[PDB]
C-alpha cells in the first residue's frame, strides 16, 4: 500500500445530512454489517 | 361630553370593510363600553373611505372632517395621501396618527404627527444583529417595492464596516412571476435569503418555492414583515426549513388572546380567502396598531379635561387653540398595549423603542426563540439539550438523489432478462450500503447515474471540475 | 384659468400638485425627478428630467468601459437609494463589487 486513503460518501459542502450520515456509518460499523457486506462480494 | 374621531380608510369596491376600519370601530366600541378609561367622556367616530393614491380626495375628506370638528385624525396608509393629510394636520394644529410606515423627507419641519409603526432603522439593526448572530457571509436580499429599499439601509451599509457580500434582487411587478427569480436563486448557490415584501407576497413566494423544490434544509429565510405568525405554515412544518421571523403582537398574554378571540368573531363576518395560504383568525399588525392608536389617543385625552371639539376651515389657516398642549400630551404618553410597550421619540415622534419577539420555525410549528430590544440588542434563549440518538427516525421523509458510476463491484449493474426500473436496477457493495442506510435512516432515495462517467478531478486550466465532484 | 401647471421641485408638493392636476384634467409639467409609486393610477403629467434607470444604465456602461472591480458608491440623502437601484442590483450580473456609504 503506497497511500492510506479512505472511502467516504460524497456529500455537498455544508450539507446538513453529513454529521447524521457520519454517525450512521459509525453505528453500522459497530454492528458488523459492514464486515458482512465486505464478505459477501469479495470472493471467487 | 362627546368627542369626534375622524378616520380615512381605503374604500372597498365590493364586499366587507377593511381590517383597519373594523379594528378602528372595535377600538371605539371597546373604549366606549369599558369605563376603566374616560368615565365622563363618550367618543363618536366618523369614517371616510377613499381610493388609492388620491391625495386630493384625502385632502378633501380631511377638510370635510375638520369642518365637522375632529380632535385627532387617524390618517391613511399609502405614502402620498399620508403626506398630504400630514401637511393638512400640521397646517391647522390638528394631531395626526400614522399606522403604516411612510418615507419622510428629513428636511420636513412638520411636528403635528406621531407614528406607531416601528422605525426601519431599528428593524434594520435588528436584522443586522440577527445576521451577525447567525454568522453569514453571502446574503441575497430580495425586495418587492422600490420604496422598500429605504427599509433596509443598514444592511446595505453593513459591507462597508463588516465582512459580508450582498446580492440585491428585485421582484417583478407581476405578482405571480417569482418562478424566474427563484430559478435565478437556484443558480449561483443562493442559500441565505432575506425577503422584504408583504406577507401575502411571502405566501405566494413560499408556494412557488415549494413547487420548485426549494423547501430543503439547505436554505435559510428571514422575513422582514411583522406578521409571520399569521402565515399558514402547515406544508412547510416538517420540511426542515431554516426559517426565522419577527413578531410584535405578544400573543401569550391573556388580555391579548381574549382581544384576539373577540375580534375574530367580528372578522368571521368578513369572508376571507381560505386557499391563499394564510392562517385564519390571526390579527394583522396594522389592525392592532390602529387599536393601540385609538387606545393611546384616549389615554392622552384622559389627562386633558379641557378638550372641546372645535371646527376649523381650510380656506383660511387659523391654527387650533388646543393643538400644542394636546400634541405635548400625545408625545409624552406611554402605554402597554397590544404591541407591548408604546412610547414616542421626543425629536422625531416615531416609535423607536419597543420589544420584538424573535420567532422561528421548528418541526412542531412556529415558536419564540429570543427577544430583541434597541437597548439590550439581541437576547437569544439558549437551547442545547443533546441526546441525538434518535437518528433512526431522523431523515424520515426526504427525497434524496444518489449519484454513482457504472463500474467496480461497489456499483454493479444488475443482470436479468426482465428490464425493471427503479432503485433495484443495480447491485454491489454501494447498493447494499444504500439499502442499509435507507434501513437505518428511512429516507426515500433514488439512483441516477453520472452522465460524465468520471470520478472527478480539478481541471487546472479553467479551474472547473467534472463528473461526480462538479455534479455535486 | 390656467392652461398648464409648471409645478414645484420638492417631491411631496409635486405629488400633491400632480394629484390635483390628475383630478381636474389639467396638464402638469415636472422639471425635477421624484420617486414614483409603481402602481399609481395617474396619467395626467409629464416629466422632462432624464429617467434615472437609463442614467444608471449609462453609469453601468461607463463602469464596464473603465473596467472596474471594486466601486464605492456615496450618496447624500435616502432617496438616492431609489435613484441608483439599477447600479445597486447590477451585482450578480457582472463581476462588480460594491461598497456603499
Ligand atoms: C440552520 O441550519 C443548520 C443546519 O441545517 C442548523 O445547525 C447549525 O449547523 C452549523 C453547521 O453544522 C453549526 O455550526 C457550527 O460551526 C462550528 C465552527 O465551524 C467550523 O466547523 C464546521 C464543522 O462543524 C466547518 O464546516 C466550518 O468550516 C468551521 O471549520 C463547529 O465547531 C460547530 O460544531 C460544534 O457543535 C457541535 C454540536 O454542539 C459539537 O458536537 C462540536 O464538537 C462543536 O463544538 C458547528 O458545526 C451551528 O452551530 C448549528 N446550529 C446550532 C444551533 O447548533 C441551524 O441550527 C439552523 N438554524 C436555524 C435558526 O434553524
Ligand atoms: C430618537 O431618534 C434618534 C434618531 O434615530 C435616536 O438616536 C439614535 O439612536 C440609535 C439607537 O437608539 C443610535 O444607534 C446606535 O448606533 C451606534 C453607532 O453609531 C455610532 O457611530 C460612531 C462610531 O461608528 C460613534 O462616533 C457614534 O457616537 C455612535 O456611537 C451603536 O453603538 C448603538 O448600539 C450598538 O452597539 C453595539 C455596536 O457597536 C452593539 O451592541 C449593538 O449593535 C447596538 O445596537 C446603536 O446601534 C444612533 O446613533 C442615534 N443617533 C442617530 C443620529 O441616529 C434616539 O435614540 C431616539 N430617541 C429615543 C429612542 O429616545
Ligand atoms: C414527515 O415526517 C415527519 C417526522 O419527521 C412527520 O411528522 C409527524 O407527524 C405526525 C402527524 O401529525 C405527528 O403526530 C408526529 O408527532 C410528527 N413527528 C415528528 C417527529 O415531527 C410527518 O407527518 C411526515 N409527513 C407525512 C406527509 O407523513
Ligand atoms: C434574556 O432574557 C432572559 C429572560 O427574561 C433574562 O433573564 C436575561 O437576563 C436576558 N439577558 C440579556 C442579556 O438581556
Amino acid at each position: 500500500l503506497i497511500d492510506s486513503k479512505g472511502y467516504g460518501v460524497g456529500t455537498p459542502m455544508g450539507s446538513p445530512y453529513r454529521d447524521k450520515i457520519t454517525i450512521a456509518i459509525l453505528q453500522l460499523q459497530e454492528e458488523g454489517k459492514l464486515h458482512m457486506m465486505k464478505e459477501k462480494w469479495w470472493r471467487g | 361630553h362627546v368627542l369626534r374621531f375622524g378616520g380615512i380608510f381605503e374604500y372597498v369596491e365590493s364586499g366587507p370593510m377593511g381590517a383597519e376600519e373594523l379594528a378602528f370601530r372595535f377600538a371605539v366600541n371597546t373604549i366606549n363600553r369599558n369605563r376603566t378609561l374616560l368615565p365622563n367622556t363618550t367618543l363618536t367616530y366618523d369614517t371616510q373611505k377613499i381610493n388609492l393614491y388620491d391625495s386630493f380626495e384625502a385632502s378633501k375628506k380631511a377638510c370635510d372632517q375638520l369642518s365637522l370638528g375632529v380632535a385627532a385624525i387617524f390618517g391613511p396608509s399609502h405614502s402620498s395621501s399620508a403626506n398630504a393629510v400630514q401637511s393638512i394636520c400640521n397646517a391647522l394644529g390638528v394631531p395626526h396618527i400614522q399606522t403604516r410606515w411612510k418615507h419622510q423627507v428629513s428636511d420636513n419641519k412638520d411636528s403635528f404627527y406621531v407614528s406607531l409603526y416601528p422605525d426601519f432603522s431599528s428593524l434594520s439593526r435588528a436584522i443586522l444583529d440577527l445576521v451577525q448572530f447567525f454568522k453569514w457571509k453571502t446574503v441575497t436580499v430580495v425586495y418587492d417595492d422600490s420604496t422598500g429599499l429605504i427599509r433596509l439601509q443598514e444592511l446595505i451599509k453593513a459591507p462597508s464596516r463588516y465582512n459580508l457580500r450582498l446580492k440585491i434582487r428585485q421582484l417583478p411587478a407581476d405578482t405571480k412571476d417569482a418562478k424566474p427569480l427563484l430559478k435565478e436563486m437556484k443558480r449561483g448557490k443562493e442559500f441565505h435569503v432575506i425577503f422584504d415584501c408583504s406577507h401575502e407576497m411571502a405566501a405566494g413566494i413560499l408556494k412557488q418555492a415549494l413547487a420548485m423544490g426549494m423547501m430543503t434544509e439547505y436554505y435559510h429565510y428571514i422575513f422582514t414583515t411583522l406578521d409571520l405568525f399569521a402565515l399558514d405554515v402547515e406544508p412547510y412544518r416538517y420540511s426542515g426549513v431554516n426559517m426565522t421571523g419577527f413578531r410584535i403582537l405578544n400573543t401569550e398574554n391573556t388580555q391579548v388572546s381574549s382581544i384576539i378571540e373577540k375580534w375574530s368573531m367580528e372578522r368571521l363576518q368578513a369572508p376571507p380567502k381560505p386557499d391563499s395560504g394564510l392562517l385564519d383568525g390571526f390579527m394583522t399588525t396594522d389592525a392592532a396598531l390602529m387599536y393601540d392608536a385609538v387606545h393611546v389617543v384616549s389615554v392622552a385625552v384622559q389627562q386633558f379635561p379641557q378638550m372641546t371639539v372645535s371646527s376649523l376651515q381650510c380656506n383660511r389657516h387659523k391654527p387650533w387653540r388646543f393643538g400644542t398642549r394636546f400634541m405635548s400630551l400625545i408625545k409624552e404618553a406611554h402605554w402597554e398595549g397590544l404591541t407591548g410597550r408604546i412610547t414616542f421619540n421626543k425629536t422625531n415622534g416615531l416609535r423607536t423603542d419597543f420589544d420584538l419577539d424573535v420567532i422561528s420555525l421548528k418541526e412542531e410549528g412556529l415558536e419564540k426563540i429570543g427577544t430583541w430590544d434597541p437597548a439590550s440588542g439581541l437576547n437569544m434563549t439558549e437551547s442545547q439539550k443533546g441526546k441525538p440518538a434518535n437518528i433512526t427516525d431522523s431523515l424520515s421523509n426526504r427525497s434524496l438523489i444518489v449519484t454513482t458510476i457504472l463500474e467496480e463491484p461497489y456499483v454493479l449493474f444488475k443482470k436479468s432478462d426482465k428490464p425493471l426500473y427503479g432503485n433495484d436496477r443495480f447491485e454491489g457493495y454501494c447498493i447494499d450500503l444504500l439499502r442499509e442506510l435507507s434501513t437505518i435512516l428511512g429516507f426515500t432515495y433514488e439512483i441516477r447515474l453520472v452522465e460524465d462517467g468520471k470520478y472527478g478531478a480539478q481541471d487546472d486550466v479553467n479551474g472547473q471540475w467534472n463528473g461526480m465532484v462538479r455534479e455535486l
